[PDB]
DNA sequence: GGACTCT
DNA sequence: AGAGTCCAGCCAATGACA
RNA sequence: UGUCAUUGG
């Protein structure tokens, strides 16, 4: 679904992945290109060496992982952050 | 509040590590109901107040106020005006007894303002110690006032006493003042000035009695010593000079403050506030020498660090001993080698932060589903860790670490003191039977509601011992389900409340047993995160001393274990294929020293022989002469000798034929004389050998540790001892041991010989006493998290 | 099997000798008081006398090698050969290499341990129940091929939960379970 | 690498391997553009020279411990050499020649090919004899049997008596040589393919009209050359001196080296970040050489005729002699009873500025390495010294500079009162004898004073910029 | 009907992309009954 | 008190050789070799 | 933390004060290295000469006061002195570049990112504070479920 | 039996002490071999080069080469040290060996009572 | 750079 | 015995650049 | 929307 890759705004990397994927999706085509497609849309590391390819394992790549950084932390609303200093009228 | 900080308490401050110099602090505001709820209770600082694993209070008093508390303590003969001006607001229910002339102890009395009696603290409300100094007021110590306060009665009245105490001792800044001027370190130039010329004589003379032997060794008159021996003994004489500085700035304090009592940096000296004679000998005295990595700075290019001494200089100030002050100023090599020790420790903090973070979050997570369970049992999912959470079902801010008191037969009832004694006894002689133990765990801070009585009112003496048995009998059946042990609790109460030393009345031993039974129902609850409480406790401990360098590194002759942070994540990391350090200690040494010839590394060149080989018709002779006083310093023979270069050139390929002989040249020389016929090609063979002839003729373990047989005084029992020798070797199995006499030898492996010889409980030990002696001497409250850990 | 491997395994048939006359003793290094050991040498059949000290019982051990095994029993005999194995097998009297490399009875990591009887076991298994219907938590658990379990053994009492007596730098001692799953 | 007025530039990196079970493949070793040799054999090809000759070479100043490893290696180059029938050192090493020219499958005849392998080897040593490079190679395997030994007593590699430092111009003249060799290389390929494709001798104007330069310049400021350029900071006026006075060492390595101390400022270093322990600052005394290549060729020039004209008949002790080598390109091998003689003499003709320089430094490297060394070239940190010439402070005997002192210039003393201050590299500071202060030399006996090469400048000196806004550190 | 993040069904839905099913399974729990319970007060006697 | 003076003067400008500002005459020294001499070598 | 050279830099600012010109008039700094080899003794004389030459007579007291920078500070409340002199002088001051303006965030309500549907990041975007993970294991060590 | 060849070699006046330190200065410093494998810090590397050496078992050989050059022609209780002693004895006889050497040589031959150079005469200033 | 695993 | 694989504290703030 | 540079606790 395209929930998992929205219309980036700023002035999608799965998306191009799948269109490289369905760009090989012929009768007359060999299963090689079709695997590399599919490979390099999933785990780019199966077959190369590479980081900082957009791909599905990137959602489980390390420390900058989905549940580490999104799920067991979040950046919140009404929230502040300030220097501080100290208060004799404060207990 | 004003401006656009965020105004914090300075009571909290020491709690969250926050400086006001530049910290910034996050808000979140969560307005739901359920956590409204649980942020009004549970996370109020009131809540807070003790610490849950050693008990002391979390919020208390800072720089200033220390000196505020000890010079208010000081204080004598004051008006009623005065007295009233220091309290302030505090001094509406200030009660004049009948008294016109105040004190500074009365001022603390009301502050207290209740009648309670702690052993060299309080009586009667009164303090009853000589001065008021930093582990009464200061946060997270074992002597405050305010964690007396909230033992007797709760965390609201501790809360009371801190804020009030801090209000007081800054209206006592705000009448008085405090500063330390220039005159009070160096009012004149006298005593600066003369320990200048007690430095400058005695490391003159240091360098002639170690030119002196420098020159009997170059001419001949001694055999020269090894390099460690001799970097030891420059290193006694170095230490000899820093502590004969140390004792000059201590008299220097104490002709000062018997001088002028009324010295500013003495007082927050004897407050206890940052200064010690230590610093003042690196203000006014010496700096010392700077080591780098436990030994000082190795030497570069043409045998010298700096190129401001002689190549190959034997100058001990060059090798990184600083002779000056801060008073005086440090010169350029001086400030080369101070700067290289603050530059290797911004290093090493910077590398070790990311390592202690790393291993913070893996135990956090590891630990961090292990709670209390409704039954006051310690459980993970649904394995039982622990039958009683804390050993007594308490909350850990409750419970106190009390005196250990040794059976002693003028006590009352000895039998039974001494019995409860013969069943608890072991645990109490730990650390390889070094160390007796000194405290034990009472389940609450019972001693502040001890009252003395005299003998006509008390209670009577086997009315007491009924009283104890049946509480003791009753909680053991009830609380803790006969399946724990908690002998120490009838023992605690039976030593510290003995009528041999102390009475007390009816009610007061009601009292007592009341509130045991009070903190046995209300304070520990099912749910309890004891794991992650345990785990962040140890980690930002671990953190805090890898930060703050609290753990310098030191070289020896033996090989020891480890303190700090690398040594705790080599704990927790359970590797395998890796050497371990396995002691031996045995009652005689001559099972110690068979162990010890044949496992200890000396090889021929070790020993400084002299090697000239000579071509001859029919065979290649070299004599090997050796020193008799380097084979005794070795603590070897010369057959050992022999042995060694005949099982060498026995067992070597390159040797075609060969025949060794023994001559005496002295008492002070031995000649091995071999000769030799080499396999062709004889003369790359000859060249080889003569190459590795003074490294492979060797014995024992290959290690850079020697073994040295230590001894100590070891622990029976509290009253019976009996001198131990001690032996340390780095041992990957425990297979090559199998082939000695170890028998009646104590041998402590490292955890996986003991895991597959002793089991998994040993395994369990070992791993708590191993993880708790990475934290250094002091830090016995961290021995109930790691055994949390290490049962994990 | 050498001449100093086997004064160690005498210390450990002291606790053999000792759960064979009450299988509900505690077993530590002071039972090693209680007891004297006799030591008959030999590279085919070591023998090891055991004697109570009070009541002048003897055992006569039968200490073999892996591979030969001349086991006729002897009077005052234990039973059943004690073998010594190369890697660590699964048995009683089978021990191996490694756990005679050291003196292990006399050490400090040597543990205090019973064999809780059905009075205990009921209590132990009634503690563990949670309340909440028929859950109930887990003991920690040990091999059976350890040397605890191999001390502890009785042919027709088979041996499930083994109770320790930890070492507590606070408390004095501490009172821990483990329970014993099969191997093999 | 080739002397700067070669152009382009050739980069040669040679790699020795020892190992006692393979005494025999004691084997210099490049990387595609030069044979697996022997060194020994090597430096007896070159040389010309018998191996008893090296022997006596490398053992002349050795402790005992070393020349068992040199009999061992003279030993199995003479075991390799006598396992060929009738050995002759040119035909094995034309056969390693040939079995390398066949190895790399290269389309090119053997004489072309051997010319370009043994006249492009050591391009610091292009245009010279084949005998010095043969002794070169055994200086340098000399280095390599004491660095096994002793290896302290050697220059790390982390140290900064070993390196060279780049300024602002030195990027911009790398930058441009890439460029330049790119865009001829570029012309070069168009050319190739214009006769190969349609067969006349022509060039695109598309690949001719733009240089390739533009963009490099361009992009020379975003930095990324590790991080020379950046985005400057307006934090303080200070900065303007911070920036282009710190150093970046960019990857042991990032603790205090005690050649760091003098030339850098001690407390001016970053406490935390990627980068702490590896950007240093300057002191107010020190500064980083530049020379120009007229100056160059003229400064070598000029003392090599010294080196030969003076010292005519002592400049030929190959054995047993110091190898004085220019710029790593040895030119002569002194006489060792010379050498104390040689120095002080170079010391005074540098000073009275007869080579036409006064920072040729002039490094006398004792220590059983034994070898005379003189930099001329740009990027080494230099900083001014006092001269001890024979024990006596040369500041002490001239009378007039305290009273002429403030109207005159540095230049001026360095004119007038020439053997007062001395320019003094890194290199030739670690390997002298300086004493720190002039009090600590006035309080020496007269015997002591006779140790010393130079003397210190005070303290205050040894500091930074940023470190000199602070007081009393 | 869940209530859970959104986060969460990204990462379930990328999971799913990858391959894995994730199949969540719901607490039917027997309908629980309050009973009165006895007087127990946990004062010691003395 | 000497050697301070004569440490003084290298650090003051030096109009005769050339050096207007000694914090910073290196740089310049090396960015005028780069574009007037070896950017017409090169 | 053993700044002892901040003591005669205050001296030598206030020694300044009394006399900021040499002999011919002109206004000459008072050298201080970075890294010094006078001595304090030196320091304090310079100083004694600069205070003489101020006051042509004072009380060796007054002096020792002047020389040392202690002064004896009245309470503004009370107009009564304080129980000990107090180390008093002009020192050169130093602001720095880390203003709490510059770094005061408050977030209410704003922008979501477009994938998880969370607070965005920056402080210019109005992003909110991340509640990480140690905060997390803050409020479960509470018990704060 | 070993005093009819000991008093061969020497006078029977300092003998039975010749012996009992031989006995007891042998079972105390008996070696057998220890391990020094590749499969388990740095010395001074002119020992270091022999160390590593010593620390592969290729440059050992698989028995062990006996002597052939003949030394100790004058005292032949060797031609019995070779292999008709081999335990406990054999280290004995080596022993008394030394001891009979040194004794003929008119010197100390024990280790324990040649005493140490005290060093701490050097190093007691202060 | 360093520890665990498969080969 | 040797290569592959994954791991390297938290929370920030500006500016430049693609 | 991410990299690089610099900086803070
Ligand atoms: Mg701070």
């Amino acid at each position: 679904p395209l929930i998992i890759r929205p219309a980036i705004s700023f002035w999608n990397e799965l998306t191009y992945l799948l269109g490289m994927i369905v760009k090989n999706c012929n009768l007359n085509a060999d299963e090689q290109v079709i695997q590399k497609a599919v490979i390099e849309y999933d785990d780019i590391k199966i077959i190369s060496n590479n980081t900082t390819s957009i791909n599905l394992s990137y959602i489980t790549s390390g420390k900058n992982n989905m549940i580490r950084s999104y799920i067991v932390a979040r950046r919140k609303d009404q929230t502040a952050r300030s220097v501080i200093g100290p208060s004799t009228s404060i207990t | 509040t004003e401006g656009d900080t965020i105004k914090i308490s300075p009571g909290i401050a020491n709690s969250q590590n926050a400086d006001f110099d530049g910290d910034e602090e996050w808000m979140i505001l969560e307005q739901n109901p359920k956590a409204v709820i649980e942020q009004s209770i549970l996370m109020y600082p009131t809540t807070l107040l003790k610490h849950d694993i050693h008990g002391a209070p979390v919020y208390g008093s800072i720089q200033d106020e220390i000196v505020a508390a000890y010079s208010l303590f000081r204080i004598q003969d004051l008006c009623l005006d005065e007295v009233l001006n220091i309290l302030g607001k505090y001094g509406r229910e200030f009660d004049p007894k009948g008294k016109c002339k105040f004190s500074g102890k009365d001022i603390y009395t009301y502050l207290i303002g209740e009648k309670i009696n702690y052993p060299g603290l309080l009586k009667d409300g009164e303090i009853i110690a000589n001065d008021v100094d930093s582990n009464f007021v200061v946060a997270m110590r074992h002597l405050s006032l305010a964690g007396l306060l909230s033992d007797h009665k709760s965390n609201v009245e501790g809360i009371n006493f801190i804020i009030k105490s801090s209000y007081v001792f800054k209206r006592y800044l705000s009448i008085y003042g405090f500063g330390v001027t220039f005159k009070d370190l160096r009012p004149n130039s006298t005593f600066t000035n003369k320990l200048e010329a007690i430095n400058v004589e005695k490391i003159e003379l240091i360098k002639e009695a170690y030119a002196k032997y420098l020159n009997d060794v170059r001419d001949g008159k001694i055999v020269p010593l090894s390099k460690a021996l001799e970097a030891d003994y420059v290193e006694s004489m170095l230490s000899n000079l820093t502590n004969l500085n140390i004792r000059e700035i201590e008299e220097h304090m104490r002709q000062t403050l018997i001088d002028d009592p009324d010295n500013n940096l003495l007082k927050m000296a004897k407050a206890g506030y940052k200064v010690n004679p230590t610093e003042l000998m690196y203000i006014l005295g010496t700096y010392g020498q700077q080591r780098i990595d436990g030994e000082p700075a190795e030497t570069r290019v043409l045998g010298r660090v700096l190129p401001y001494y002689l190549p190959d200089s034997k100058d001990p100030e060059g090798r990184g001993y600083i002779l000056n002050s801060l008073t005086k100023g440090l010169t350029g090599s001086q400030y080369y080698f101070s700067m290289l020790v603050a530059r290797s420790q911004s290093t090493d903090i910077v590398c070790e932060t990311s390592r202690t973070g790393t291993l913070a979050r893996k135990i956090i997570k590891k630990m961090e589903d292990m709670v209390v369970d409704g039954y006051g049992q310690v459980v993970i999912g649904n394995t039982l860790i622990k039958y009683a959470a804390n050993y007594t079902k308490i909350l850990g801010s409750v419970c106190k670490p009390v005196d250990l008191i040794y059976p002693d037969e003028s006590m009352t009832w000895y039998l039974e003191i001494s019995a409860l004694w013969n069943k608890i006894k072991q645990g109490f002689v730990y650390s390889q039977k070094q160390k007796l133990a000194k405290k034990t765990l009472a389940p609450f801070n019972f001693l502040v509601f001890v009252k003395p009585t005299t003998e006509d009112n008390a209670i009577k003496v086997k009315d007491l011992y009924d009283m104890i048995h049946n509480v003791i009998d009753d909680v053991r059946e009830k609380y803790f389900f006969t399946v724990s042990n908690i002998d120490f609790m009838e023992y605690i109460f039976l030593t510290h409340l003995n009528p041999s030393r102390i009475r007390i009345t009816k009610e007061t031993a009601i009292t007592i047993f009341e509130k045991f039974y009070e903190k046995l129902n209300y304070t520990l609850g099912g749910g309890t995160p004891i794991g992650i409480i345990s785990a962040q406790v140890l980690s930002e401990k671990f953190t805090q001393q890898a930060l703050s360098s609290f753990h310098t590194t030191e070289k020896s002759g033996a090989v020891k274990q480890k303190l700090g942070f690398n040594e705790f994540n080599n704990l927790t990391n359970l590797s395998k294929n890796k050497t371990e350090i396995i002691t031996l200690v045995s009652d005689d040494i001559s099972k110690l020293q068979s162990v010890k010839i044949n496992f200890e590394f000396v090889c021929l060149g070790e020993l400084n022989p002299n090697i000239t080989l000579r071509k001859e018709t029919d065979k290649y002779v070299v004599d090997i002469i050796v020193n008799r006083l380097y084979i005794k310093r070795a603590e070897i023979t010369e057959l050992v000798v022999e042995y060694m270069i005949e099982r060498f050139i026995s067992f070597s390929v390159i040797v075609k034929e060969w025949g060794m002989e023994t001559f005496i040249e002295d008492e002070d020389n031995i000649r091995f004389t071999v000769y030799l016929n080499f396999v062709e090609p004889e003369e790359l063979n000859l060249s080889k050998f003569m190459m590795v002839l003074p490294g492979a003729a060797n014995k024992g373990k290959i290690s850079k540790f020697k073994i040295p047989i230590s001894d100590y005084t070891g622990y029976d029992d509290f009253n019976q001892t009996k001198k131990l020798n001690k032996m340390t070797v780095e041992l990957m199995n425990l297979k090559e041991l199998g082939s000695f006499d170890l028998e009646n030898v104590n041998v402590y492996p490292g955890v996986w010989n003991t895991y597959d010889i002793f089991g998994i409980e040993a395994a369990r030990e070992y791993l708590c006493e191993a993880m708790l002696n990475t934290y250094g001497e002091g830090f016995d409250y961290l021995y109930q998290p790691c055994d949390l850990l290490a049962s994990l | 099997m050498n001449q100093y491997n086997v004064k160690y395994l005498a210390k450990i048939l002291c606790l053999k000798t000792e759960i064979a006359r009450d299988p509900y003793a505690v077993i530590n290094r002071n039972v090693l008081l209680r007891y004297t050991t006799d030591i008959e040498y030999n590279d085919l059949v070591t023998l090891i006398t055991v004697r109570h000290k009070i009541d002048s019982m003897k055992t006569v051990f039968q200490v073999f090698n892996e591979s030969s095994i001349n086991y006729t029993p002897v009077d005052d005999d234990y039973g059943e050969p004690i073998i010594i194995t190369s890697y660590l097998q699964k048995g009683h009297n089978k021990f191996p290499v490694n756990f005679l490399y050291i003196d292990v009875v006399i050490s400090d990591l040597f543990p205090s341990f019973v064999r809780l009887d059905t009075t205990e076991t009921n209590i132990v298994n009634s503690v563990l129940q949670t309340g909440d219907g028929k859950k109930t938590l887990r003991l920690p658990k040990m091999l059976e091929t350890e040397i605890v379990v191999k001390i502890l053994y009785r042919p027709n009492i088979p041996l499930k939960i083994v109770r320790f007596f930890r070492n507590n730098m606070v408390t004095g001692v501490e009172i821990a379970d483990r329970s014993v799953i099969s191997v093999a | 690498v080739s002397p700067p007025n070669v152009l382009p530039t050739r980069y040669r990196h040679y790699k020795i391997s020892l190992d006692i079970s393979q005494l025999e493949a004691l084997n210099i070793s490049s990387t595609k553009t030069f044979i697996t040799v022997n060194i020994v054999l090597l430096s007896q090809y070159l040389s010309r020279v018998s191996l008893e000759f090296i022997r006596r070479s490398l053992s002349y100043d050795m402790p005992p411990e070393v020349v068992y490893l040199v009999n061992a290696i003279i030993d199995s180059a003479k075991r390799i050499t006598e396992s060929i029938t009738d050995f002759n050192i040119d035909t094995y090493i034309n056969d390693l020649v040939e079995a390398e020219h066949i190895k790399q499958k290269s389309q090119l005849t053997i004489n072309e090919f051997k010319y370009e392998m043994l006249h492009n080897f050591l391009p610091h040593m292009n245009y010279t004899p084949d005998q010095l490079k043969g002794f070169y190679m055994i200086s340098l395997l000399r280095k390599f049997l004491y660095c096994i030994f002793h290896t302290s007593r050697y220059p790390d590699r982390d140290s900064m008596v070993c390196h060279r430092i780049l300024t602002y111009g030195k990027y911009f003249e790398t930058l441009a040589h890439d460029e330049l060799e790119n865009y001829i290389g570029n012309i070069r390929n168009d050319i190739m393919n214009n006769h190969k494709n349609r067969g006349t001798y022509a060039v695109n104007i598309h690949v001719l009209t733009t240089p390739g330069l533009n963009h490099a310049f361009s992009s020379l400021l975003s930095g990324k050359s590790d991080g020379s350029y950046r985005t400057h900071p307006h934090y303080s006026w200070m900065q303007n001196i911070s920036i282009p006075r710190s150093v970046g060492f960019y990857p042991s390595v990032r603790k205090y080296h005690p050649s760091q101390y003098l030339y850098f400022c001690s407390s001016d270093v970053p406490e935390r970040g990627p980068q702490v322990g590896l950007v240093s600052q300057l002191s107010v005394l020190s500064s980083i050489t530049n020379i120009l290549t007229s100056e160059y060729l003229d400064l070598e020039k000029k003392i090599c005729e010294y080196i030969r004209s003076y010292y005519k008949d002592d400049i030929s002790y190959f054995e047993t002699g110091f190898p004085i080598t220019i710029e790593n390109a040895l030119v002569a091998s002194l006489n060792p009873n010379m050498i104390c003689d040689f120095v002080t003499d170079f010391r005074r003709r540098k000073r009275m500025g007869f080579f036409g320089n006064l920072e040729v430094g002039i490094t006398l490297v004792r220590d059983h390495m034994n070898e005379i060394r003189i930099n001329i070239g740009a990027g080494r940190l230099v900083r001014p010294f006092l001269v001890v010439d024979n024990g006596e402070l040369m500041m002490d005997v001239c009378p007039e500079l305290e009273s002429r002192l403030d109207d005159m210039t540095f230049s001026d003393i360095q004119k007038e009162f020439p053997h007062v201050i001395e320019m003094v590299d890194i290199e030739q500071f670690t390997f002298s004898n300086v004493c720190e202060s002039v009090q600590k030399f006035r309080m020496m006996s007269k015997d002591e004073r006779k140790q010393y090469d130079l003397c210190d400048f005070p303290a205050e000196f040894r500091d930074g910029y940023v470190a000199s806004s602070l007081v009393g550190i | 009907k869940i209530d859970t993040t959104h986060v969460s069904k990204v990462f379930l839905t990328q999971m799913n992309a990858r391959g894995v099913k994730v199949k969540l399974d719901f607490e039917r729990r027997p309908p629980s009954f309050y009973k009165p319970l006895d007087k127990v007060d946990l004062k010691p006697s003395f | 008190e000497m050697d301070q003076r004569l440490g003084y003067k290298f650090l003051v400008p030096d109009p005769k050789a050339g050096v207007f500002y000694r914090p910073l005459h290196f740089q310049y020294v090396s960015y005028s070799n780069f574009i007037l001499h070896r950017l017409h070598e090169i | 933390r053993k700044t002892i050279s901040m003591l005669i830099e205050v001296i030598l600012t206030a020694a300044y004060s009394a006399k900021p010109y040499n002999n011919k008039g002109e206004n000459r700094p008072v050298c201080f290295p970075s890294s010094n080899e006078t001595s304090i003794d030196t320091y304090m004389q310079f100083a004694k000469q600069c205070y003489e030459h101020s006051n042509p007579k004072l009380s060796d007291e007054e002096l020792s006061d002047k020389i040392f920078c202690e002064k004896i500070l009245y309470d503004p409340e009370t107009d009564k002195p304080y129980a000990s002199k107090v180390f008093f002088g002009p020192i050169y001051y130093l602001r720095l570049r880390h203003l709490t303006q510059d770094k005061a965030t408050v977030r209410c309500r704003g922008k979501k990112t477009k994938l998880i549907r969370q607070a965005n990041e920056g402080r210019k975007r109005g992003g909110g504070i991340k509640f990480g993970e140690m905060e997390r294991d803050c409020l479960i060590a509470h018990g704060a479920a | 039996d070993i005093r009819e060849l000991l008093s061969q070699y020497v006078d029977d006046a300092n003998l039975e002490d010749l012996i009992e330190w031989a006995m007891e200065k042998s079972s105390k410093y008996y070696i057998k071999n220890i391990g020094n494998t590749k499969s388990n810090t740095k010395f001074e590397s002119k020992n270091n080069i022999g160390i590593e050496y010593s620390k592969d078992s290729r440059n050992k050989l698989s028995y062990r080469n006996k002597p052939s050059i003949a030394t100790n022609l004058e005292y032949k209780t060797l031609c019995d040290m070779i292999k008709g002693t081999s335990g406990t004895e054999k280290e004995f006889l080596r022993y008394l060996l030394f001891g009979i050497k040194c004794i003929k040589k008119g010197v100390e031959y024990n280790i324990d009572k040649i005493k140490d150079v005290s060093y701490n005469d050097y190093f007691n200033v202060l």
